């Protein structure tokens, strides 16, 4: 009747659904390949999709997915077991050489740009009309990491202008220069700001911006991968 | 067995238990000791479910179904046969839904991400134990607590309910249904519109949360956030289920008559408790 | 204790945003209102400006006239009087018209003449606006998704109150409109079926408000877990895919060996939602006209 009718169109169509949807969410990090880099044999049932192309605004050029796959970057990394399914142990620095939970990506190296084409990111100190408008102000307050010393101090608050919302805290570190924690990551407290992460000796490590008035997509992944990765990899410091 | 940008992220560490002896994965698996765990109580349980099914003479699926032990069994222990085995894979259930929980929280110590997860799954798995545990304790009776079958467990669902009239009186029920409604809304909603920002009408650019932020102002005035959104629904979330866990440990142990009649405090208020005429007077 | 993402530690304000103008007739937009503190420690503060317009109004207003409407008769029968008005808020209700009058429009007010009335104004309140969303992501030049996907939930209003009543002969078949009035009827249709819990289109609606529920939690705190690289900045992760969307991909492929996109889980969010109440207007349009019992049915099959 009807009813039997209609309920099984409807599972014949979540399945093409549940076929759809998932040779959708296969347009990146696809085809898998072995831990060598090298195609793996079995790619599963499901076939990669045609590829399909965003048109970036602000003439920022295309974007074609499923595409080539490339990490355009050295993995300081070395096996551990002869076969596959084990850790694959740091060469260096995790930290410096970006392994593991410090992993960065290697994103363009312009800043997002708003709706209007403008840095979507400031320092407030040349953003107008922002200010500090509910909360603590941290400008100021004096920064310190997971061993319980001062790493530096908070000089201004990075915002993001149409979203109106901080997301970096530039510090200033002994030698007077800057760095950009994630704001994310830091808790503001009545007389000073805490950083858990990473600890003192580590704050000059964060990796620096050039110009100091606009983050890029890239250097943003080093700066927060960094200060993550202070999160195992610091441990070895991190008393409390 | 590894997606493009996998390799730098399987590095050693973030486990809780057992240090370097199970850190390491099988396919896209990871394991951790605790992965051992949810293995060991699932297949435990599995084969209690399996010789449960048996001693019910069935092998239907439509059919099979471990029921606990009888009212007079109170909260102690039971035969095998009579709620037995359902007390037992009860507690297989139990650990293998705690050891997951915990296993997220090693993958989550490895990629050094925030424990929102495992912390989002603890509440799920605190609903079941409200079926199974808190509610039946304090009711003095494992025969509280629903079966485990595919329509067999909906009867549950429909006795319980029924046992107190329409179950719809429930005040909390009340409130955990306005959450989980708001939800599907939200999710609707959320996805809707992220995906008509990044897939415009043809040939045009790809918008920006600007655009987003713009469309729900003109529409309703107001536009929560990316960041907001995403805080909307875990929230939404985890309340319908906070309101659904309560409106059950409230239901047999402080309130066990009709939920309709409930509703009297309200109609009883000496200012207008007998002012004549309405629909109560 | 560490930051969990929750609520901010501190708000920071600039001049208050008009928005994108793309081809939008500023002319019919609002103007900017307060800003909120409160709201803005979880989310936006900014309070308005909203675009009203024609469509817009024609919905908001007669979106009053469906609630007054209905207001009007909750007083005739708490007599006048507040205190009763008041008390008995949850137990009025404006019932439809009465079997005898079919799916005329002849029934008279204190017969089920009202509800006609009010559901009518209902009608054009929510269809004006329907075209309201489509309208505003055009003038954005966006997709017309959340137009889409906001007409799902309108076939099972559609359902409800019109189709089904239509296709079983009498505006009686609709829906109550009062608090507890309307979840009498639920309980009722119910009852009078067979059990619902028989109907297999029910069922999954469940499985998908149930999974809309399991995906948006997965979803708000797997972003948060992640928003320490960015992570609520979804749109650009899909046009540069950054650790945010990688450690977010992978913690769920070590989890369920199985995983997605920054941009294809919302392909799963809006369908696992929109299947909520798309399988529910089902189950509900075939209960009453091609299906009388659920149970007899489950047994059968046709
Ligand atoms: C009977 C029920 C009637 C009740 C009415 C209620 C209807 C509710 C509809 C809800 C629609 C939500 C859809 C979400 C969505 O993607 O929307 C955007 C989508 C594109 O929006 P856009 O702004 O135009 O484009 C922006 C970008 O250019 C392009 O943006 P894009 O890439 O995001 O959009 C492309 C999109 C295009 O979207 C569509 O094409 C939508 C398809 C609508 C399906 C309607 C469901 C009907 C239920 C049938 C169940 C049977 C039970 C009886 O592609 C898909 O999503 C593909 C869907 C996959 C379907 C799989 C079907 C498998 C069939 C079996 C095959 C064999 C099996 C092998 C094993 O909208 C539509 O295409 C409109 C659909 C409306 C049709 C209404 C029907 C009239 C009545
Ligand atoms: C799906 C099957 C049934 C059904 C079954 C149920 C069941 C079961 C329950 C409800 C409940 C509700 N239903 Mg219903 N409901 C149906 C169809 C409808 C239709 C319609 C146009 O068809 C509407 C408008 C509603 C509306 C409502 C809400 C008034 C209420 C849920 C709150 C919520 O979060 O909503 C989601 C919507 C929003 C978040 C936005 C709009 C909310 C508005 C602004 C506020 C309503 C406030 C309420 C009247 C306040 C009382 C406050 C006093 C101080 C006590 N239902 C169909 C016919 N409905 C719940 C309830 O509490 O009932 C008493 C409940 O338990
Ligand atoms: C006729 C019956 C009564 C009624 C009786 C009841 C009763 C009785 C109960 C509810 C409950 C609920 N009812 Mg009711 N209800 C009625 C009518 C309605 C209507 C309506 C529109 O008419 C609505 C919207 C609801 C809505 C709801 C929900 C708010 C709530 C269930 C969700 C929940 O608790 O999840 C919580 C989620 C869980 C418990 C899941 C936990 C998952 C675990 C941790 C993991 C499992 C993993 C699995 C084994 C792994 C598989 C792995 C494989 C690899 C695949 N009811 C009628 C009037 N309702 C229930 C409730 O509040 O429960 C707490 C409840 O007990
Ligand atoms: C919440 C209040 C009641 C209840 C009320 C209802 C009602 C009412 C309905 C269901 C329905 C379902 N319930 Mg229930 N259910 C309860 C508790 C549970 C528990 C538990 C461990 O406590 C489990 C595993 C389930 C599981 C299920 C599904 C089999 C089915 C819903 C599909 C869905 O989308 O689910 C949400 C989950 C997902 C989308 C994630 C994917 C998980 C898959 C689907 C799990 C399949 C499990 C398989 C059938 C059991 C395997 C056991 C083996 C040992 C491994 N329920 C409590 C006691 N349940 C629906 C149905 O159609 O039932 C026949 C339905 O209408
Ligand atoms: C005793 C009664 C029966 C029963 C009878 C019914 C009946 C009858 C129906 C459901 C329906 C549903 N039931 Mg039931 N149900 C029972 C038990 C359960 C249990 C349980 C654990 O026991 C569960 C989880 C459910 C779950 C569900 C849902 C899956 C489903 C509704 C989805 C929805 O979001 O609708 C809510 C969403 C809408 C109504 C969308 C339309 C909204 C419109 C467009 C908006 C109008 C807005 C207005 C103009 C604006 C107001 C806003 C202002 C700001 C105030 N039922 C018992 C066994 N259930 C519904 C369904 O579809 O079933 C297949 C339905 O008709
Ligand atoms: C609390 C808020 C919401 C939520 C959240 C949530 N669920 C989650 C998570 C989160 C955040 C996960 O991270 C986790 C996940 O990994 O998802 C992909 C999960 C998950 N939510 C699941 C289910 C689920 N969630 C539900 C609901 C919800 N989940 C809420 C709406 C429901 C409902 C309402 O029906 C179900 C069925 C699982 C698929 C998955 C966790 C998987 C897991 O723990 O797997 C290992 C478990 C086993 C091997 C179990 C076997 C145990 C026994 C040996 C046998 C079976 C016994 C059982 C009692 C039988 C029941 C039979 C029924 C017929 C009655
Ligand atoms: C899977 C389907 C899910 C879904 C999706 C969904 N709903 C949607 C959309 C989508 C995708 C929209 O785009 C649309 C929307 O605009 O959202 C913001 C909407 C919407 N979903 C709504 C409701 C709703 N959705 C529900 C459910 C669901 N929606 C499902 C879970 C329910 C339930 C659970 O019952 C309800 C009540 C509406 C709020 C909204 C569409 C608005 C509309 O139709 O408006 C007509 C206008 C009126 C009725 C105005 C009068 C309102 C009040 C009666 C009077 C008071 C208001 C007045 C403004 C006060 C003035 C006071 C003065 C002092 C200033
Ligand atoms: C930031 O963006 C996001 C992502 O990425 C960019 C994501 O991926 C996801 C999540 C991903 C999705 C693909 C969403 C899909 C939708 C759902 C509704 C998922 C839930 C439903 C399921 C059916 C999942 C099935 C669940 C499991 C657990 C299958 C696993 C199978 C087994 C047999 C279990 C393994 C058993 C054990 C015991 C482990 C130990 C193993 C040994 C071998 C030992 C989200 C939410 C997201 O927001
Ligand atoms: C304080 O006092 C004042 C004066 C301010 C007023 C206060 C207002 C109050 C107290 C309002 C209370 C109203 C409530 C609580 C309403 C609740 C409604 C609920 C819970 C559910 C609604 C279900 C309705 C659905 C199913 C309706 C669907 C209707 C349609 C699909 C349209 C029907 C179409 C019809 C009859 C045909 C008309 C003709 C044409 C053109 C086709
Ligand atoms: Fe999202």
């Amino acid at each position: 009747d009807l009813a039997s009718l209609a309920i099984y169109s409807f599972w014949i169509f979540l399945a093409g659904l549940i076929y759809y949807l998932q040779t959708e969410n296969m347009r990146e990090g696809y085809p898998l390949e072995n831990e060598d880099g090298t195609p793996a044999a079995n790619q599963g049932p499901f076939p990669l999709p045609k590829p399909k192309t965003f048109i970036l605004p602000h003439g920022r050029g295309t974007l074609t997915v499923p595409g080539p796959e490339s990490e355009d970057r050295p993995i300081a990394l070395a096996r551990t077991a002869v076969s596959e399914g084990f850790p694959h142990a740091p060469t260096g620095d995790p930290m410096k050489d970006g392994v593991g939970p410090a992993s960065w990506v290697a994103r363009r190296d312009l800043p997002e740009l708003d709706g209007h084409g403008h840095n979507k990111i400031k320092p407030m100190k040349a953003a107008a009309g922002f200010h500090v408008s509910a909360g603590k102000n941290p400008i100021g307050l004096p920064v310190r990491g997971c061993d319980l010393e001062i790493a530096g101090k908070v000089v201004d608050i990075w915002v993001d202008i149409p979203e109106q919302m901080a997301r970096f805290l530039e510090v200033e570190l002994k030698d007077g220069s800057t760095r950009l924690l994630p704001m994310q990551m830091v808790k503001v407290q009545s007389n000073r700001v805490h950083v858990n992460a990473l600890s003192s000796d580590l704050f000059a490590g964060i990796p620096t911006i050039k110009s100091p008035t606009e983050v890029t997509l890239l250097e943003e992944d080093k700066i927060c991968g960094y200060v993550a990765g202070g999160l195992m990899y610091a441990a070895p410091k991190r008393k409390s | 067995a590894l997606l493009s940008f996998e390799r730098k992220y399987r590095v050693p560490g973030g486990t809780l238990v057992g240090g370097n002896l199970f850190d390491f994965w099988v396919g896209p698996f990871y394991v951790g000791f605790f992965g051992v765990a949810t293995f060991f109580f699932a297949a435990l349980g599995i084969i209690l479910i399996a010789w449960s099914a048996v001693l019910q003479g069935t092998w239907n699926p439509q059919l099979i179904s471990v029921y606990p032990p009888a009212l007079e069994y109170g909260l102690g222990g039971a035969p095998l046969a009579k709620g037995g085995l359902w007390q037992i894979i009860t507690i297989c259930a139990t650990g293998a839904f705690v050891s997951w929980a915990l296993r997220e929280v090693e993958i989550c110590r490895k990629l050094g991400i925030g424990y929102h997860i495992p912390f989002a799954f603890a509440f799920a798995i605190l609903a079941y134990l409200t079926l199974v545990l808190f509610r039946p304790v304090m009711m003095g009776a494992w025969g509280y607590a629903f079966p485990y079958g595919i329509w067999t467990h909906l009867d549950w669902v429909s006795n319980t309910g029924y046992t107190y009239g329409n179950f719809h009186y429930n005040p909390a029920h009340m409130i955990a249904i306005s959450f989980f409604f708001t939800n599907a809304l939200a999710l609707a909603l959320h996805g809707a519109l992220v995906l008509s920002a990044a897939n415009p009408e043809k040939g045009k650019e790809m918008r920006t949360p600007d655009h987003e932020d713009t469309f729900f102002r003109d529409l309703v005035g107001y536009s929560i956030g990316t960041l907001g959104i995403h805080r909307l629904g875990l929230l939404l979330s985890l309340s319908a289920v906070f309101f659904s866990a309560l409106c059950m440990i409230i239901t047999g142990t402080i309130w066990f008559d009709q939920w309709v009649d409930w509703w009297q405090w309200w109609v009883k208020l000496p200012w207008w408790a007998n002012i004549p005429g309405g629909i109560n007077g | 204790a560490e930051y969990q993402n929750i609520f901010s530690q501190v708000q920071v304000r600039g001049p208050a945003d008009l928005g994108m103008t793309e081809d939008v007739n500023l002319a019919n937009r609002s103007g900017v209102g307060p800003f909120s503190t409160l709201l803005g420690w979880f989310g936006n503060a900014q309070l308005g400006p909203i675009y009203l317009g024609s469509l817009g109004v024609l919905s908001l207003f007669s979106g009053l006239m469906w609630f007054f409407t209905i207001g009007i008769w909750f007083w005739f029968q708490a007599g006048w009087n507040p205190a009763v008005f008041l008390r008995d808020l949850f137990f009025f209700s404006l019932e439809p018209p009465a079997p005898e009058y079919g799916l005329s429009f002849a029934a008279p007010l204190k017969e089920g003449g009202l509800w006609l009335i009010a559901s009518f104004f209902m009608f054009v309140a929510v269809w004006s606006w329907w075209g309201r969303t489509y309208l505003r992501a055009q003038a954005l030049g966006m997709g017309k998704h959340t137009a889409w996907a906001f007409l799902s939930a309108i076939w099972l209003w559609m359902v409800l109150g019109f189709i089904r009543p239509i296709l079983m002969g009498s505006w009686s078949e609709a829906v109550p409109y009062g608090i507890f009035s309307h979840l009498d009827w639920t309980n009722n249709f119910s009852l009078v079926h067979g059990n619902l819990f028989y109907n297999p289109f029910h069922g999954l609606s469940i499985a998908f408000l149930y999974g809309s529920a399991l995906l948006f939690a997965m979803h708000g705190a797997t972003i948060l877990a992640v928003s320490r690289f960015g992570g609520e900045r979804e749109l650009e992760q899909i046009a540069d895919r950054g650790t945010a969307a990688e450690r977010a991909a992978l913690f769920w492929r070590w989890t369920m060996g199985f995983n997605a996109t920054m941009e294809g889980i919302h392909r799963w969010a809006i369908w696992m939602a929109v299947l909520v109440t798309l399988t529910g207007g089902i189950g509900i349009l075939l209960s009453g006209t091609v299906v009388d019992n659920w149970y007899v049915w489950g047994q059968n099959h046709g």
